[PDB]
RNA sequence: UUGACCUCAAAUCAGGUAGGACUACGCGCUGAACUUAAGCAUAUCAAUAAGCGCAGGAAAAGAAAAUAACCAUGAUUCCCUCAGUAACGGCGAGUGAAGCGGGAAAAGCUCAAAUUUGAAAUCUGGCAACAUUUCUUUUGUUGUCCGAGUUGUAAUUUCAA
RNA sequence: GGACAUGGGUUAGUCGAUCCUAAGAGAUAGGGAAGCUCCGUAUGAAAGUUGCACGAUUUUUCGUGCCUCCUAUCGAAAGGG
RNA sequence: CAGAAUUCCGUGAAUCAUCGAAUCUUUGAACGCACAUUGCGCCUUUGGGUUCUACCAAAGGCAUGCCUGUUUGAGUGUCAUU
C-alpha cells in the first residue's frame, strides 16, 4: 500500500499524476473483473481505491494548509477554516466581553477586594 | 412615492390647522443681516477641531 | 458567616431570640467596622433593618466586637501586615462561628 | 352499485410521493403533505397522536452529525493535531 | 427637473459588484464528473456484442449523471477515438447506458480487445 | 437639563401644544407602514429612563397596533359548550396592546433583542408604540458591560416570554399578597403536588 | 403507464432490487439468523402505493 | 449650478444575524368537554386536555411602592408547619391561600434623572503592525483614517444614599 | 404458467413531456390576526426590460444621456404547438 | 467460503479500540425560479469545438427579513456664495 509520508514528501503535479495512474488502473481492475478475473486481482480493487482515497486526502491536506498559511493573522478567513464548535458556542460571548468591566466596577474590586480571612476559639 | 407625498402633505397640514402659541413663536426667525451677522461673530469661537 | 441576634415579630415568638440576616448601619458604625469593609472581611450588611432600641444595637454590637478580636485577617500582600492584618496567620483553621460566638 | 362496481373507477391518485419525508401522503391537489405538512416551513406534529411522533423523531434516523457532535463534546471540542 | 409622465420610476444605482474580503470555501473542489467518473465499465452481454461486430458501436454502462457530452469526451479521453453519434438508455435498474457509435476508420472490435473486456 | 423638561411636558398631554402634536404625529404615522423604522426617538427621555443610548446597536422601531378587545374567533359565535362559556364579543386578551406591539416588532426584527417600549400616541383606532431594540451582534453592544446581559441565549425573545415591563406586568409578577398567584403555574403547581414522602 | 417520471422509474428500480433471492452465505453467518424472509414482494399480491 | 443637513430608497456592496428540530422539566397566550352535583344552567372537572409563541442546563423569581402591629422582622427560591385553616361556594356538591416559626442555600447590585464645559475625556468599522490561542481554527493591543455621537457617548452619584 | 430460479431486454433534434395559457393555485407589496396563519396578485409599491449612438484607436453592444400601459411563478402525456 | 505470506525482531492484520485532520451524493428550516418535471434560468472566470457576442464542459455564485457601516441616488423638506 501507498505510505501517507512517502506522498508527503511529493508535489501536488506528482500527486495527481500518481491519482490519475491508480484511476486507470482501477478502471482496468474493474473491467477485468467484469470480464473474468481472479480473487488475487480482485483483492487489489479495495487496496486501489484506499491508495486512491489516501492520495486525495493529502492533497486536501496540502491545499487546506496553503490556504491556512495565506488566512494567517487575517481578520477574515474562510468558514471550514474557522472555528468548527456548536452554533451557541460560536456566537457565545468571548471571556474578553464577558470580563468587561465598568469603571465604577473596576474600582471597587481594587480598593473592596475579598479578603482571606479566618477565626480563632 | 409615499415619503415625497407624506413630506409636503405635512407640510401643508402645518401651515393649515392652527398652531398653538408655544410652536407657533417659532417660524419667525432672525432676518438675513442678522442672521449673517450673529454668524460671522459665532464663525470667531469655534470649539476648536481634532487636529489642534 | 457571622449572623446577628434579633427579636421574631410578634408576641408568639418576642420572649426568644433568633439569627438575622445582616447587622444595621448603625451596628456597624458603633462597632468600628465600615460597610464596604464589612462584606470583605465576611460581616453581613442589612440595610433594611434598624435599631429601634438599644438593647438590640448594644446585643449585636458586642457580637461584632467578639467577631473583629477572634478574627485574623490575612495580610494582603504575604509578609506585610497592614492596618488590621493579623501577623500570627500560622495557626490559621476553619473553626464554627457559633462554637465561639452562639444565640443566646 | 355503491359497493364492488364502485371501486373499479379508482384510478386516480389522491397523494403522491413526499419530496420532505418520501411517504405517499402528498396532497396533488393541495400541493400539501398530509404527514409532515410540506412545503410549510415547519414538520406537523401533534401532542394528541405521541405514536406519529414517535415514529419520525430524533434518533429515529442516522444522526449522523449528533453522534459527531457528542464524541467531540466528550473530549471538549478540542481540535489541531497532536 | 421637468417631468413629461406622470408616474414615478425609480432611478438607477450604481450596483457595484461584490469584493469579497475572504472566500468563503478555501479550497475549490476537484472536477466533479471526469472521464473515469463518466465511463464506469462495458457492457459484453451478447446484445452488446452483436452491437460490436455487427455495427461499430460500443456499448458502455455510464452514470446517471452524464450526458451524451460529457460521453463523447469522456470515450475520446480514454480510448482516443471519435465517436459520431451517441444514444442514452436508462435501464430499469436504474443505471444508464450508452450506444456509443464510431467513425468508418475506426473498427469498435479492436477498441473493445484494447480495452481488454472481449 | 433638559431631559427634566421633557419629562414634566410630557404629563402634560391635554395642553394644546401636546394636542396639537398628538393630532399632527398621528396623521403623520398613519400615513406609514403598520411597522416602520423610526431613525430617532420621538420621547428622547422616555428612551433614555427605558434604557436607550444614543449609540451604534440601538434600534428604534415605530408600530401601530389597532385598539379594542378580542372577540372570540368562532365561526358564527358557536362555541358548543356550556353558557358560561358562550361570550363572544365583550371579551379582553389579557396581554396589553403594548406586549402585542412589542412582540410584533421582535418578530419583524429577530436578529435583535427587545429591551422596552413606549406610548407616543393613540385614537379611536389605533394606539402607537415606539420599541426600543438592541443589537446583540454588534461590538459596541458585546463591549458595553451595562448592556452585556441581552447577549447571552437566556434573553432570547424575552419579549415573547414576557420578561419585558410590560410582559411582567400582563403577567402579573409581584411583591406581597396582591400577587399571590405571581407565576400561576408555579404556584398552581406546588399547591396541587401531593408530596408522599417515605415516612422511613 | 409506460410514461413514468424519473422519480417513479428509480423507486421501481429500487423496489426490484429489493426482491431478490436472499444469498445463502449470509445466513450461514455466525451469530446471523437471516435464513427466510417475508420481506419478499410479488406484484399480484402486495402494492408498493407508489 | 453646488454643498451641507433631514427623510426615504437601491446594490449578488463589507461584515453579521433569525428561521428549523428536540418539549421530561420552564415562561406565556388561547382554551373545552366528558365527569361530579345522584336531574341541571352557576359551580366542579379546570385557570386542565387539545391548539399557538418562546429558552436553558436549569427556567422563572429576586434584592420590597414587603410584612407586621410586635422587645418588631427584613432579596428571591424550595421543604415542614401554618392548614384542609381564614375564606370562597344553587353556603349545594365542592373549592381553598397568606404572615409568623424551623430548615436548605445565601450575594449583591446597575441605569434615567447633575454642566466636564479649562477642552466627547466615549464607541464601531477599514488599513497596518505587534501579540495570543483548547486552535495556523481563538482572543486582543497599539497607531492612523473614516464614521457614530452634543436631539448626549464617557466619569462621581441610584436614596442603603 | 402472469408461479419459482438464473440471465437478458426499453437506443429519438422530428413520438410525448419540456414551451404557452384555461378553470384554478400561489408567492411579493400592503393590510388583518395572540398566533398557527387569512385576504390579497399594478393591489394605495421609488415593482423597468425594450428602442437610439454621446465618448472610442476604427468600421464596433459598454460607461453615461431623456425615456415609455412591460412584467413572479405553477397549472393540460386528450387544449395551442 | 475464500483471498491475502507484498506477515511477524516488522511505525503492521483486524466490520479491533480510540479519535483533535479531512471527505461528506440528491434533498430537507433549504436559500436562483419550480418540481406528479432529475424542468427552466441568470452572473464571473477558465478551457473544447471556425466561433472578439452563439454552443459545450468545469469551478465559484445569484432567497427573504433585520442590524452596523460603504457606495450610488430621490424629494415644489430646510439652508449660500455664485
Ligand atoms: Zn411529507
Amino acid at each position: 500500500a501507498l505510505k501517507t509520508f512517502e506522498l508527503r514528501k511529493q508535489s501536488q503535479e506528482n500527486l495527481a499524476e500518481q491519482l490519475q495512474e491508480l484511476r486507470q488502473e482501477l478502471a482496468s481492475l474493474r473491467v477485468q473483473k467484469i470480464a473474468g478475473g481472479s480473487g488475487s486481482k480482485l483483492s487489489k480493487i479495495k487496496t486501489t481505491r484506499k491508495d486512491i482515497a489516501r492520495i486525495l486526502t493529502v492533497i486536501n491536506e496540502s491545499n487546506r494548509l496553503a490556504a491556512r498559511e495565506a488566512y494567517k493573522n487575517k481578520k477574515y478567513i474562510p468558514l471550514d477554516l474557522r472555528q468548527k464548535k456548536t452554533r451557541a458556542i460560536r456566537r457565545a460571548l468571548t471571556p474578553y466581553e464577558q470580563s468587561r468591566k465598568t469603571l465604577k466596577q473596576i474600582k471597587k474590586e481594587r480598593y473592596f477586594p475579598l479578603r482571606k480571612y479566618a477565626l480563632k476559639a | 412615492p409615499e415619503y415625497i407625498r407624506l413630506q409636503r402633505r405635512r407640510k401643508i397640514l402645518n401651515l393649515r390647522l392652527k398652531v398653538p402659541p408655544a410652536i407657533a413663536q417659532f417660524q419667525k426667525t432672525l432676518d438675513k443681516n442678522t442672521a449673517t451677522q450673529v454668524f460671522k461673530l459665532l464663525n470667531k469661537y469655534r470649539p476648536e477641531t481634532a487636529a489642534e | 458567616a457571622i449572623r446577628p441576634a434579633v427579636k421574631p415579630p410578634t408576641i408568639r415568638y418576642n420572649m426568644k431570640v433568633r439569627a438575622g440576616r445582616g447587622f444595621t448601619l448603625e451596628e456597624l458604625k458603633a462597632a468600628g467596622v465600615s460597610r464596604r469593609v464589612a462584606s470583605t472581611i465576611g460581616i453581613p450588611v442589612d440595610h433594611r433593618r434598624r435599631n429601634r432600641s438599644e438593647e438590640s444595637l448594644q446585643r449585636n454590637v458586642e457580637r461584632i466586637k467578639v467577631y473583629l478580636a477572634h478574627l485574623i485577617v490575612f495580610p494582603r500582600k504575604a509578609g506585610q501586615p497592614k492596618k488590621g492584618d493579623a501577623t500570627d496567620v500560622s495557626g490559621a483553621e476553619q473553626t464554627d462561628v457559633a462554637a465561639v460566638l452562639p444565640i443566646t | 352499485t355503491k359497493g364492488t362496481q364502485s371501486f373499479g373507477m379508482r384510478h386516480n391518485k389522491s397523494h403522491t410521493i413526499c419530496r420532505r419525508c418520501g411517504k405517499r401522503s402528498f396532497h396533488i391537489q393541495k400541493s400539501t403533505c398530509a404527514c409532515c405538512g410540506y412545503p410549510a416551513a415547519k414538520t406537523r406534529s401533534y401532542n394528541w397522536g405521541a405514536k406519529a411522533k414517535r415514529r419520525r423523531t430524533t434518533g429515529t434516523g442516522r444522526m449522523s452529525y449528533l453522534k459527531k457532535v457528542h464524541r467531540s463534546f466528550k473530549n471538549g471540542f478540542r481540535s489541531g493535531k497532536p | 427637473k421637468v417631468r413629461t409622465s406622470t408616474t414615478f420610476r425609480r432611478p438607477k444605482t450604481l450596483q457595484l459588484s461584490r469584493k469579497p474580503k475572504y472566500a468563503r470555501k478555501s479550497v475549490a473542489h476537484a472536477p466533479r464528473l471526469d472521464e473515469y467518473k463518466i465511463i464506469v465499465n462495458p457492457i459484453n452481454s451478447e446484445s452488446a456484442m452483436k452491437k460490436i461486430e455487427d455495427d461499430n458501436t460500443l456499448v458502455f454502462h455510464v452514470h446517471l449523471k452524464a450526458n451524451k457530452f460529457t460521453i463523447k469526451e469522456a470515450v475520446r479521453k480514454l480510448y482516443s477515438v471519435e465517436p459520431v453519434k451517441i444514444n442514452t438508455l436508462i435501464r430499469p435498474n436504474g443505471t444508464k447506458k450508452a450506444f456509443v457509435k464510431l467513425s468508418a476508420d475506426a473498427d469498435a472490435l479492436d477498441v473493445a480487445n484494447r480495452i481488454g473486456f472481449l | 437639563g433638559a431631559y427634566k423638561y421633557l419629562e414634566e411636558l410630557a404629563k402634560k398631554k391635554q395642553s394644546d401644544v401636546n394636542l396639537f402634536l398628538s393630532r399632527v404625529r398621528a396623521w403623520e404615522y398613519r400615513q406609514m407602514n403598520v411597522i416602520h423604522r423610526a431613525s430617532r426617538p420621538s420621547r428622547p427621555d422616555k428612551a433614555r429612563r427605558l434604557g436607550y443610548k444614543a449609540k451604534q446597536g440601538y434600534v428604534i422601531y415605530r408600530i401601530r397596533v389597532r385598539r379594542g378587545g378580542r372577540k372570540r374567533p368562532v365561526p358564527k359565535g358557536q362555541t358548543y359548550g356550556k353558557p358560561v362559556h358562550q361570550g363572544v364579543n365583550h371579551l379582553k386578551y389579557q396581554r396589553s396592546a403594548r406586549c402585542t406591539a412589542e412582540e410584533r416588532v421582535g418578530r419583524y426584527c429577530s436578529n435583535l433583542r427587545v429591551l422596552n417600549s413606549y406610548w407616543v400616541n393613540q385614537d379611536a383606532t389605533y394606539k402607537f408604540f415606539e420599541v426600543i431594540l438592541v443589537d446583540p451582534s454588534h461590538k459596541a453592544i458585546r463591549r458595553d458591560p451595562r448592556i452585556n446581559w441581552i447577549v447571552n441565549p437566556v434573553h432570547k425573545h424575552r419579549e415573547s416570554r414576557g420578561l419585558t415591563s410590560i410582559g411582567k406586568k400582563s403577567r402579573g409578577i409581584g411583591k406581597g399578597h396582591r400577587y399571590n398567584n405571581s407565576p400561576q403555574h408555579a404556584t398552581w403547581l406546588r399547591h396541587n403536588t401531593l408530596s408522599l414522602r417515605r415516612y422511613r | 403507464p409506460s410514461h413514468k417520471s424519473f422519480r417513479t422509474k428509480q423507486k421501481l428500480a429500487k423496489a426490484a432490487r429489493q426482491n431478490r433471492p436472499i444469498p445463502q452465505w449470509i445466513r450461514l453467518r455466525t451469530g446471523n439468523t437471516v435464513h427466510y424472509n417475508m420481506k419478499r414482494r410479488h406484484w399480484r399480491r402486495t402494492k408498493l402505493n407508489i
